[PDB]
């Protein structure tokens, strides 16, 4: 759990500063947020 | 009263299971002879937003929970028994049909 | 998977503030020129049951919370600003009018 | 907080074994549950 959680949180950290960019990939962020919720539920 | 930062808002509002107070009648519609106490139960159910008009928040994995509920039958009596309810373990934003 | 005992069910389902995912449009109906991202926010709002047909669950004390929300205006641009929402601190079951 | 919380929890403990009695006072229980929720929110 801890490893995968760390990986997902780092992916989120690398996206979150970019959300105001015109062409930001919201779908990528959304898929990651679904993985984070699902991992927290399972863990 | 700290202000909630954008990404925290966005993560917390995005489609995921949330505790939702669900009417028992709604789940057990073949039981119109009974009064249930409590009349509603706290269940994990998908909720929140997808932030895309073409998608909707739907369950992709389900589970069950059992609770003690009082069942009242007018002009007979009452008893507390164990009733099972569906919960949502995982939710995804998937295309509207 | 332990079964939830009656009094715990009853306390957890009884009228009280619960985190509820609320559509921003609904709260800001004079803003139909905008798309909001996220489109909904997590707010403490009265919910649950009263276990009496003559009563309904209503707020008796309110408060406010501020969140960062992206406001998009089509064919112009977007910005993240701070938006205030109403929350319910206390709820009671009171007579239906 | 701790004192009032203790008082309310004891009131609840004295009611909860009686809920199956024909004439149990649900309204009394309901008013107590409202006080308990409100106290937890304030505390």
């Amino acid at each position: 759990c801890a490893a995968e959680l760390a990986a997902l949180e780092a992916e989120l950290a690398a996206l979150e500063g970019h959300v105001e960019e015109a062409d930001f990939p919201w779908g990528k962020l959304n898929n990651l947020i679904e993985k984070l919720w699902q991992l927290k539920q399972a863990c | 009263h700290e202000v909630v930062k954008f990404m925290d808002v966005y993560q917390r509002s995005y489609c995921h299971p949330i505790e939702t107070l669900v009417d028992i009648f709604q789940e057990y519609p073949d039981e119109i002879e009974y009064i249930f106490k409590p009349s509603c139960v706290p269940l994990m159910r998908c909720g929140g937003c997808c932030n895309d008009e073409g998608l909707e928040c739907v369950p992709t994995e389900e589970s069950n929970i059992t609770m003690q509920i009082m069942r009242i039958k007018p002009h007979q009596g009452q008893h507390i028994g164990e009733m099972s309810f569906l919960q949502h373990n995982k939710c995804e934003c998937r295309p509207k049909k």
